[PDB]
C-alpha cells in the first residue's frame, strides 16, 4: 500500500540472502584459519568477493527509498548501511591506487628490519626480532638503534605512501557527505532521529579532549613515577624533571608501558597472584580451563554454551602439516554456530585469554536474534570492552580462591595490590593519552590542518605536550613516525582503544554495583552474582538496533565517555604515586631531550 | 531432522512464503507465485520497486543451530462431527476366567 512496505520487504529479502552469503565467507575463513593451505585461502577470498559484490548490487534499491519522512529507526539504520557507496564513489583508477597504497604500505611495515652498525650481517625483522629489543632488552643502544633506524628505514618510506592514502580517502569520504576521513571514523557513533540520544560526529573530538584533562592528574603522577624509575637505569640521559625518551617506552610505536614493569616494580620483594602451577598440579588441560571458565559465565547469570560450541572449537595447533592460526579470535559462523580458535596452554596467561574470547561470544550471541544488518555491535567500544570486564573480574583472587586455583592461605595486602594495580596502569594509564595523541594528529591530517611537510614537526610537538615524550635523535620533515603503525598502514581506527578503555571501567563499575561491591574496583569480583550477568545480558542483546548512548544511560550512568570509574579503579594508586613522586616532579618539561648538550 | 534433511548449500526443496497480499484462513493452502504488489505500479510478473517474489527457500544447512535447523513437524487436527466416529486407540484386554 504505502512506501513503508518496500523497505520492510526489501530488507527482509536482503536479510535472508545476505545471511547465508555472509556466513559462507565466515565459515570459509574458519576453514582457512584451521588449515592454512592454498585451497582454503582461495575459498576464503572467492567467498568474500562474492558476498562483497552482493552488497553493491543491493544498494541500487536501498537508495530508492528516501529516509527523509521515515521515523522508523529500524528501517533507517538498516538501509543506511547499504545506501552508502564508500569507495565506489571514485573511479577504478583511484580505488585501485588506494588498494595498492595499503598493500604497499602494509608490506613495508611487515618487512622492516634493523641491524647494528657493528654487525650488519644480522638484521632483525619486525616480529619477533625488533619487538623483543624494545620489550625485553634493557640495553640503551639496542633500543635506540631499533627506534631510529626503524623511523629512517620504514618511517621515511611510508611518508610518501601516506599522502595519497589521506588524499584518496578524503575524496572518498567527501563524496559520502563527510568533512574528511577523520570525520568518517567519527561517524561510527553517529545517532540521528532520537530525542535526548542524538550524537553528532564532532562530539567525539570533544569527549577525548575533556576526558584527557581528567586523565592528566593520574597520568602526570605515573609519568613522574616511570621517569624516576627509568632515570635510575639511564641517569646520564633522563632528567628528573624532563621528558621520557621515545625509545624507552617498551615498544616500537610508543603505545604501552607494559614492558617497563620489570624496570618499574613497586615492590620486587612481595609476591603476586599466579595460578600457573596450581593448574598444572591440579591436572588441568585446555578443555578444563575453558570448561571451568564457563562456570564463571553461568554463575554470574549469563547464558551457557552449546554442545556444538565446545565440540567443534580448536584447543591446540593440529601439527605443522595442517598448521592453524593460534591467535585468539572469537568467530560467529552463523545460524547459532559460534566457535573460538586458540592454542591454549596451562598458564594464567591463557586463563584470562579464554574469558576474553568467551566474552566476545557473549556479545555476539546476545543479539543473534536481531536482523542480519542489525546483528552487529553498536560501536567498536562495546565489542572489545565487554570482553575485558569478564576477564579482569576472573583475575581477582576472590574468584581463584573460590574455584580452588589460588590457595586460601595467600595473604592479601595493599602492598601486594599495588604491584598488580600499577602493572595495569602501565597498560591503561600509559596508553590513554597516546591514543588521544595519535587520533588527534590523524584527525587533523585528514581534515588538512597540518601540512604534509609539517607531519614530523607537529608530531614531535604533540609528543612533548600531550604525553611528554621526546625522540632519541631529532627528525627532519622527511620522517613520518605514526604512519609506521599497524592500524594506520592497514586502514584501521585506533580511537576504539581509547573508547574501549574508558568503557571497560564504566561497565565494570556498573557490574561491580550489580555485584553489590564496595571500595575501589581493582579488588572487584562478580563471581557467584546472578544479578551481575543478568544486567549485562540486558545490554548485550541490543546489538546495533538502538542508540549506543541509551545502552550507557541505563547501565553505566552516562551517555559519553567518563574518567570517573578510572580514578575509582586507580584510587589507591594515586596515593602511592604521590609518595614515590615526592623526590621527583609531577608531569614533565618539554625543554629536555636525551640528545641535549 | 538436521541429520536427515539438512544439505550442504541448503535444502532448496523445502521453501516457504514470506509475504502475502492477505492473511490465510485456518487450514488454508495457497501455492500461488503471484508477485506481492505494494505500490500502485504493476509488477509485470517481476519483482523490484514495491514488488517482491513472496516465496523463498530454506537455508537448511548441516551447520545450522537449534533455532535454524530443520524440524519435521506434524499437526494432528481432530473433528467432532455429528457423523459417527471411526477411530480410537486400543482397548485393554485381559485373561478369560
Amino acid at each position: 500500500s504505502t512506501i513503508e512496505e518496500q523497505a520492510k520487504t526489501f530488507l527482509d529479502k536482503f536479510n535472508h540472502e545476505a545471511e547465508d552469503l555472509f556466513y559462507q565467507s565466515s565459515l570459509a575463513s574458519w576453514n582457512y584459519n584451521t588449515n592454512i593451505t592454498e585451497e582454503n585461502v582461495q575459498n576464503m577470498n572467492n567467498a568474500g568477493d562474492k558476498w562483497s559484490a552482493f552488497l553493491k548490487e543491493q544498494s541500487t534499491l536501498a537508495q530508492m527509498y528516501p529516509l527523509q519522512e521515515i521515523q522508523n529507526l529500524t528501517v533507517k539504520l538498516q538501509l543506511q548501511a547499504l545506501q552508502q557507496n564508500g569507495s565506489s564513489v571514485l573511479s577504478e583508477d583511484k580505488s585501485k591506487r588506494l588498494n595498492t597504497i595499503l598493500n604497499t604500505m602494509s608490506t613495508i611495515y611487515s618487512t622492516g628490519k634493523v641491524c647494528n652498525p657493528d654487525n650488519p650481517q644480522e638484521c632483525l625483522l619486525l616480529e619477533p626480532g625488533l619487538n623483543e629489543i624494545m620489550a625485553n632488552s634493557l640495553d640503551y643502544n639496542e633500543r635506540l638503534w631499533a627506534w631510529e633506524s626503524w623511523r629512517s628505514e620504514v618511517g621515511k618510506q611510508l611518508r610518501p605512501l601516506y599522502e595519497e592514502y589521506v588524499v584518496l580517502k578524503n575524496e572518498m569520504a567527501r563524496a559520502n557527505h563527510y568533512e574528511d576521513y577523520g570525520d568518517y571514523w567519527r561517524g561510527d557513533y553517529e545517532v540521528n532521529g532520537v530525542d535526548g540520544y542524538d550524537y553528532s560526529r564532532g562530539q567525539l573530538i570533544e569527549d577525548v579532549e575533556h576526558t584527557f584533562e581528567e586523565i592528566k592528574p593520574l597520568y602526570e603522577h605515573l609519568h613522574a613515577y616511570v621517569r624516576a624509575k627509568l632515570m635510575n637505569a639511564y641517569p646520564s640521559y633522563i632528567s628528573p624533571i624532563g621528558c621520557l625518551p621515545a625509545h624507552l617506552l617498551g615498544d616500537m610505536w610508543g603505545r604501552f608501558w607494559t614492558n617497563l614493569y620489570s624496570l618499574t616494580v613497586p615492590f620486587g620483594q612481595k609476591p603476586n597472584i599466579d595460578v600457573t602451577d596450581a593448574m598444572v598440579d591440579q591436572a588441568w588441560d585446555a578443555q578444563r580451563i575453558f570448561k571451568e571458565a564457563e562456570k564463571f559465565f553461568v554463575s554470574v547469570g549469563l547464558p551457557n554454551m552449546t554442545q556444538g560450541f565446545w565440540e567443534n572449537s580448536m584447543l591446540t595447533d593440529p601439527g605443522n602439516v595442517q598448521k592453524a592460526v593460534c591467535h585468539p579470535t572469537a568467530w560467529d559462523l552463523g545460524k547459532g554456530d559460534f566457535r573460538i580458535l586458540m592454542c591454549t596452554k596451562v598458564t594464567m596467561d591463557d586463563f584470562l585469554t579464554a574469558h576474553h574470547e568467551m566474552g566476545h561470544i557473549q556479545y555476539d550471541m546476545a543479539y543473534a536474534a536481531q536482523p542480519f544488518l542489525l546483528r552487529n555491535g553498536a560501536n567498536e567500544g562495546f565489542h572489545e570492552a565487554v570482553g575485558e570486564i569478564m576477564s579482569l573480574s576472573a583475575a581477582t583472587p576472590k574468584h581463584l580462591k573460590s574455584i580452588g586455583l589460588l590457595s586460601p592461605d595467600f595473604q592479601e595486602d595493599n602492598e601486594t595490590e599495588i604491584n598488580f594495580l600499577l602493572k595495569q596502569a602501565l597498560t591503561i594509564v600509559g596508553t590513554l593519552p597516546f591514543t588521544y595523541m595519535l587520533e588527534k594528529w590523524r584527525w587533523m591530517v585528514f581534515k588538512g590542518e597540518i601540512p604534509k611537510d609539517q607531519w614530523m614537526k607537529k608530531w614531535w610537538e604533540m609528543k612533548r605536550e600531550i604525553v611528554g615524550v621526546v625522540e632519541p635523535v631529532p627528525h627532519d620533515e622527511t620522517y613520518c613516525d605514526p604512519a609506521s603503525l599497524f592500524h594506520v598502514s592497514n586502514d584501521y581506527s585506533f580511537i576504539r582503544y581509547y573508547t574501549r578503555t574508558l568503557y571497560q571501567f564504566q561497565f565494570q563499575e556498573a557490574l561491580c554495583q550489580a555485584a553489590k561491591h564496595e571500595g575501589p574496583l581493582h579488588k572487584c569480583d562478580i563471581s557467584n552474582s546472578t544479578e551481575a550477568g543478568q544486567k549485562l545480558f540486558n545490554m548485550l542483546r541490543l546489538g546495533k538496533s538502538e542508540p549506543w548512548t541509551l545502552a550507557l544511560e541505563n547501565v553505566v550512568g552516562a551517555k559519553n565517555m567518563n574518567v570517573r570509574p578510572l580514578l575509582n579503579y586507580f584510587e589507591p594508586l594515586f596515593t602511592w604515586l604521590k609518595d614515590q613522586n615526592k623526590n621527583s616532579f609531577v608531569g614533565w618539561s618539554t625543554d629536555w631531550s636525551p640528545y641535549a648538550d | 531432522s538436521n541429520n536427515l534433511d539438512s544439505k550442504v548449500g541448503g535444502n532448496y526443496n523445502y521453501r516457504y512464503r514470506l509475504f502475502r497480499k492477505s492473511n490465510l484462513k485456518p487450514f488454508e493452502r495457497d501455492i500461488s507465485t503471484e508477485i506481492y504488489q505494494a505500490g500502485s505500479k504493476p509488477c509485470n510478473g517481476v519483482e523490484g520497486f514495491n514488488c517482491y517474489f513472496p516465496l523463498q527457500s530454506y537455508g537448511f544447512q548441516p551447520t545450522n543451530g537449534v533455532g535454524y535447523q530443520p524440524y519435521r513437524v506434524v499437526v494432528l487436527s481432530f473433528e467432532l462431527l455429528h457423523a459417527p466416529a471411526t477411530v480410537c486407540g486400543p482397548k485393554k484386554s485381559t485373561n478369560l476366567v
